[PDB]
């Protein structure tokens, strides 16, 4: 979504979680933080929905 | 001549949405917990000391009753 964006992913702001140890705990933390960033993106999308055809 | 009606956000915008981690401290200090633990231990030691001394005296009395009855 950051390196090769598609649709309108270049118009939203969010952070990418990055691990340090390459283990299961780091991936669990990454997924939790990804849920938080998804909430962030959802708020931006809700406030920026344009009109027009579908 | 009907105007366009469509599902849109309210004028202005939506209220802010929280997303950051919220994990409060909600605790005491280690010194306080250790102090309470040691205080409880000392109170228990004192109570049990008195109770066990009384129990020793009661056992001595029972043994004296047995000694008086033995012949």
């Amino acid at each position: 979504r950051k390196t090769q964006p598609y649709d309108v992913y270049d118009q939203v702001e969010f952070d990418v979680p990055i691990g340090s140890r390459g283990d299961c705990y780091d991936r669990y933390l990454c997924r939790v933080e990804e849920m938080r960033q998804s909430l962030r993106i959802i708020s931006q999308c809700l406030n920026k929905m344009p009109p027009g055809e579908i | 001549a009907s105007k366009v009606k469509q599902d849109m956000p309210p004028p202005g915008g939506y209220g802010p949405i929280d997303y950051k981690r919220n994990l409060p401290r909600r605790g005491l200090s280690g010194y306080s917990m250790f102090a309470v633990g040691i205080g409880t231990l000392l109170f228990g030691y004192w109570s049990m000391m008195k109770w066990n001394r009384e129990r020793r005296r009661l056992q001595i009395e029972d043994f004296e009753a047995r000694i008086a009855l033995m012949p």
